């Protein structure tokens, strides 16, 4: 099938940011060494959660140090940027690397990416479903425009030209439903959370296909995928309990990113959470080989999807993480197998 | 003294987006084992007289695809963006590639641009300077703190910080009178434009000098640097004529037919154009006029790739 290793660039807090980056480059180099067939990147401003601002950089970067290794924008968050400045990037990208991008949509989860890139915080949706169109036309005709309460810009030309035919591969990393079924209705493959579950995940699919179908796509080639996060050991107590720490961490990170929130600034115009996560470990790849080979496939029988992409910065350690990718390559890649 | 390469990366009727994308990055990789120790990307939107509007990006894939040149973006337009995505790909350039990106900007010369991106003019000056306060803080303080009539939003760090103490190598680019004075002030190099007169580098080039003076900067040191168009033929009549059939619409678009001819035929004369002894000679008197440490070159116009491939060595053997 597919592997994919994800990156979110999160900072321990023992590591410095330099340090950060440095062991950043040096995973997305080795990725394909551990038999993982495309690297994936998550996008998040101004705290230790994710340093990595811009993943169409740092997407060059790796692409470029690279001849077969496959990156794609986990998380580009769709409305904080202009749809021209991010055509052209794609188009760069997927005409540099000759088709090796993946481009990774998403909405925008926090607030602060809005306040700071001066976006329309309630628009969300909207704002994501039309930049979309726009760039999505360029895509393939080689012009872009406006005429909406969002933007206005004449007809302009656009350059390069798409590599790839009707621009790179585009993927929703969706988990509202309203999400769902705005990515059905154009039937684009999908990212899954790694803190739902089997059910979960299987029905938010059954929603995606009655929609796929009532516009007649294929839901037999729609490449989604089981994003998910590991901890490949043979002591499944440690795996487990490292993994415990590391979602501590992230949660409270996580948490902490809804920062900007003493009153003395408006973003009126001119120009919350979930429930447990700290056992969401139960439901991924943690553990011993065994362990992760089953929840796997489970996810799998019941999907059908044949792309899992993991995310081993739990290890935390550069060493670390990287024996638990080979291990895993070793271990448990050979061992899985495709749907029913 | 120092020189390098730099693409602005024109398309036309003969060279497709494909091509000249490709091409370049076909010439860096060769370079990249030469003495040329810098390459650049021109900055250029919606028209054929160069095919990328994202500098940082190409930046990013060909320092990831280098061994030893120090790559920068040659004009990018802070001018009409947002300085933060602009700090944010900054640093984050100079820590993936620890310490070989260099960052030549600029304020924004189409006058369209500007009104294209919501930027009005009335301050498109303090507009640029402003931009630059902020990325400029960034680059220092790993922080910022806006506040302005331009922008405001809370205080922020913006990561990844930056590998080099201060942030990575900065330039501007020599567009208006007005800019050269500030970014005389600040004791800051430039890059003078291979698109202007001789004579209108040296303005430049001495009052950045005067300026330099007057407040108190010992710009002693200060390495500015050139670009210049190669295109040697043993027949000049033919490096001539390709050269102006290359510049042909840069021209009618950026010179409005101010005289065409006019304009032309002095690019055609500035510039390294020409035989060894025409091309040599002129780079010559280029240099002299405006005194810069660094060279830039651009063998573009050169459609035949083995002598433009051939031009290269030859212009590498001399050092």
């Amino acid at each position: 099938m597919k592997f994919g290793n994800f990156l979110l660039t999160y900072q321990p807090p023992e590591l410095s940011q330099t340090e950060v980056m440095k062991r950043l480059v040096n995973l997305g180099k080795a990725s394909e060494g551990c038999g993982f067939d495309t690297v994936w990147l998550l996008e998040h401003h101004f705290t230790e959660f994710g340093l990595l601002g811009n993943p169409y950089v740092a997407a060059a970067h790796l692409l470029g140090a690279t001849e077969t290794l496959n990156v794609g924008t986990a998380a580009i968050v769709l409305p904080t940027a202009h749809p021209v400045r991010q055509a052209e990037d794609v188009n760069l990208l997927d005409q540099m690397s000759k088709g090796r991008f993946r481009f990774g949509i998403c909405r925008g989860l926090y607030d602060k990416d809005f306040r700071v890139f001066g976006t329309d915080m309630d628009n969300s949706r909207a704002l994501m479903d039309c930049w979309y169109d726009l760039m999505k036309e360029g895509f393939n005709e080689g012009y872009i425009a406006a005429d909406n309460e969002h933007i206005k810009f004449p007809k302009i030309q656009l350059n390069p030209s798409a590599y790839t035919q009707g621009g790179a591969p585009v993927y929703v990393v969706a988990e509202s439903a309203s999400t769902t079924e705005w990515a059905a209705e154009r039937g684009l493959p999908m990212i899954l959370s790694w803190i739902i579950n089997t059910h979960e995940k299987k029905a938010q699919l059954d929603l995606y296909n009655e929609v796929a179908t009532e516009h007649g796509y294929d839901v037999t080639k729609i490449d989604h995928c089981l994003s998910y996060i590991t901890s490949v050991d043979h002591d499944s107590n440690r795996a487990k309990d490292i993994c415990r720490n590391f979602l501590g961490h992230w949660y409270d990170s996580y948490v902490n990113a809804t920062k900007i929130f003493d009153d003395s600034d408006q973003t009126k115009g001119y120009d919350d959470t979930n429930r447990r996560i700290d056992y969401s470990y139960e439901i991924n790849p943690v553990g011993t080989p065994e362990e992760c080979i089953a929840i796997i496939q489970q996810d799998i029988d019941a999907t059908g999807i044949d792309n899992i992409c993991c995310g081993f910065e739990a290890n935390g350690s550069e060493e670390e993480i990287i024996a638990s990718m080979k291990l895993f390559q070793s271990d448990v890649m050979p061992y899985l197998k495709e749907k029913q | 003294m120092k020189f390098g390469l730099f693409f602005l990366n024109f398309m036309n009727s003969k060279r497709s987006s494909d091509q000249v994308i490709e091409e370049m990055l076909d010439t860096a990789h060769y370079v990249d084992q030469l003495k040329f120790d810098t390459l650049a990307v021109y900055e250029n939107h919606f028209s054929n007289n160069g095919v990328v509007g994202a500098p940082l990006t190409v930046a990013g894939f060909l320092l990831g695809m280098t061994k030893n040149a120090k790559v920068a973006s040659l004009n990018h337009v802070i001018t009409t963006h947002h300085p933060v995505r602009v700090a944010e790909e900054a640093c984050l350039l100079d820590q993936m590639s620890e310490g070989r990106f260099a960052f030549g900007f600029s304020d924004c010369e189409k006058s369209a641009d500007m009104r294209f991106f919501n930027r009005p003019t009335d301050s498109q000056f303090q507009l640029f300077s402003e931009c630059h306060k902020i990325i400029n803080d960034a680059f220092t303080t790993g922080y910022c703190h806006p506040n302005n009539d331009f922008y405001s939003f809370p205080k922020i760090s913006v990561n990844p910080h930056a590998f080099t103490e201060g942030g990575p190598a900065q330039f501007v680019n020599a567009t208006s009178k007005e800019v050269v004075e500030w970014a005389a002030k600040l004791g800051l190099p430039l890059v003078f434009r291979w698109d202007d007169s001789n004579a209108q580098r040296k303005e430049y080039a001495g009052l950045y000098h005067e300026v330099a003076q007057a407040h108190g900067v010992d710009v002693s040191q200060v390495r500015h640097k050139l670009t210049l168009l190669v295109n040697q033929n043993v027949d000049g009549e033919a490096a001539r004529a390709e050269a102006r059939v290359y510049l042909e619409e840069f021209v009618r678009e950026s010179y409005s037919n101010t005289d065409f001819e006019q304009k032309m035929g002095e690019l055609l004369s500035e510039n390294a154009i020409g035989t060894y002894e025409e091309s040599t000679q002129a780079a010559r008197v280029a240099i002299e006029c405006c005194g810069a440490a660094d060279l830039l070159m651009s063998f573009e116009s050169m459609e035949d790739k083995a002598q433009q491939r051939a031009v290269i060595d030859v212009v590498n053997a001399n050092i």
